[PDB]
């Protein structure tokens, strides 16, 4: 193969995506599943290491040797409270090694550790595969976007994982930057812009002011829930389902993990419909003790369900605007970032906020990281 | 709704059934396999600990044959069959009642190996 260009690669913590700059445009590249994401999960089998796609989908069979979140560990110490709090949900054991993290698994019959930049490396390889495939072409060079919050050994542990993987990792981009680099903020005729990145997805919930004066991208603050997304959205779907089919059949189906997958399954592809529609139905044959479930959910019913949480998300907005000591009418420019800022309800909720204030949301939010990285990655190219 | 009122749309939908039902007859092939293997392991020579490891290789392919299995379901699941489809309403139904007949007998595969 050839020599190719370079790519811009934003490492999630549930998924990563990869994109490339080439011809006037950037193009979100496609997995071997045809997939513009893929999960950042690994896989440990007796007979092999899956990545992405695979290990993602083998993870109710093999649950406790499947990583995911290696993000949420990498270059923190093991005694960090975030690394404490994170362990207790998550099925792959994380221990001890003269301070740092490490998380053990069966690998080949064999019991295993490995560092979280070490997973990371893996994810990475498989991001780098993934641009060679559709490219033809050997890519060696990359752009790796990190949270802006991310401290001097969570940015050298994601710099060490591209290192592993192979990768010349030309440049580690803060991903609110990478994000306002897609929409080209940087390019606006003016004086210093103030822009807000509002980040909802994979799991993570991450707000960022940045101070854009003659392209010196200044990160004011950072606010957020660590813990926040889709899964809590999908999850208060599923309990008002639970308690429908108790008032209509007297049945309570939550002891049924079979029964519980099939509604939350369907539930978060109702919850994708409501995105662009006002109501969803849902038929799910013999659910439960050969009851058929026939059902139908309004938008406005699911926004109810996730008032709260909805609600919630200005309150970052507000501590990141009392830290970079800003008011919300000197904010020029709003990003939405993350698949679950496609909610009419979360958009409708910021916009009001910032008073009818028009956001920027044209590019995919789930792209628009690696989009920006891509960007930056032909500019170094 | 009306009777012979066949429609060219509930031809798409049966054929996805009907892929679907050859999905489940090739994962009910490989369960009835696991079955042969799994009466070979107790009739065999294997001793105690060969015997447990190969009863525990067993128990991965009997839990890959239940995830195949829930996913045919999930993606049953996605169907949306006007109530005019009798015949597409009929096949889902047998075809979710045959899955779940499978998946009762991976149960009994599953939780009488490798606990
Ligand atoms: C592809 O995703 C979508 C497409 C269209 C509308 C969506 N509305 C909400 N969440 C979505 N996606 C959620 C993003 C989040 C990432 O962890 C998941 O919970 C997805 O369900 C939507
Ligand atoms: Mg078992």
């Amino acid at each position: 193969m050839s020599k190719g260009p370079a790519v811009g690669i934003d490492l999630g913590t549930t998924y990563s995506c990869v994109g490339v700059f080439q011809h006037g445009k950037v193009e979100i590249i496609a997995n071997d599943q045809g997939n513009r994401t893929t999960p950042s999960y690994v896989a440990f089998t007796d007979t092999e290491r899956l990545i992405g796609d695979a290990a993602k989908n083998q993870v109710a069979m093999n649950p406790t040797n499947t990583v995911f979140d290696a993000k949420r560990l990498i270059g923190r110490r093991f005694d960090d409270a975030v690394v404490q709090s994170d362990m207790k949900h998550w099925p792959f054991m994380v221990v001890n090694d003269a301070g740092r993290p490490k998380v053990q698994v069966e690998y080949k019959g064999e019991t295993k550790s490995f560092y979280p930049e070490e997973v990371s490396s893996m994810v990475l390889t498989k991001m780098k595969e993934i641009a060679e495939a559709y490219l033809g072409k050997t890519v060696t060079n990359a752009v790796v976007t990190v949270p802006a919050y991310f401290n001097d050994s969570q940015r050298q542990a994601t710099k060490d994982a591209g290192t592993i993987a192979g990768l010349n990792v030309l440049r580690i981009i803060n991903e609110p930057t990478a994000a306002a680099i897609a929409y080209g903020l940087d390019k606006k005729v003016g004086a210093e812009r103030n822009v807000l990145i509002f980040d909802l997805g994979g799991g993570t919930f991450d707000v960022s002011i940045l101070t854009i004066e003659d392209g010196i991208f200044e990160v004011k603050s950072t606010a957020g829930d660590t813990h926040l997304g889709g899964e809590d959205f999908d999850n208060r779907m599923v309990n008002h389902f639970i308690a429908e089919f108790k008032r209509k059949h007297k049945k309570d189906i939550s002891e049924n993990k079979r029964a519980v997958r099939r509604l939350r399954t369907a539930c978060e592809r109702a919850k994708r419909t409501l995105s662009s529609s006002t109501q969803a139905s849902i038929e799910i044959d013999s659910l439960y003790e050969g009851i058929d479930f026939y059902t139908s959910i309004t938008r406005a019913r699911f926004e109810e369900l996730n008032a709260d949480l909805f609600r919630g998300t200005l309150d970052p907005v507000e501590k990141a605007l009392r830290d970079a000591k800003l008011d919300k009418s000197q904010i020029h420019d709003i990003v939405l970032v993350g698949g679950s800022t496609r909610i009419p309800k979360i958009q409708k909720l910021l916009q009001d906020f910032f008073n009818g204030k028009e956001l920027n949301k044209s590019i995919n939010p789930d792209e628009a990281v690696a989009y920006g990285a891509a960007v930056q990655a032909a500019i170094l190219s | 709704g009306p009777l012979g009122s066949n429609s060219p749309q509930e031809e798409v939908e049966l054929k996805k059934l009907k892929h679907l039902e050859k999905s489940v007859e090739k994962i009910a092939d490989q369960l009835e396999e696991l079955n042969k293997e799994l009466t070979g392991i107790q009739q065999g020579f294997l001793p105690k600990d060969l015997q447990a490891e190969a009863l525990c290789k067993l128990d991965r392919r009997v839990k890959a044959t239940i995830e195949q299995f829930m996913k045919i379901l999930e993606e049953i699941d996605t169907l949306i069959l006007p109530e005019n489809f009798k015949d597409s309403r009929l096949k889902r139904k047998g075809l979710v009642k045959k899955v779940q007949a499978f998946l009762a007998e991976c149960d009994t595969v599953e939780q009488n190996i490798c606990q």
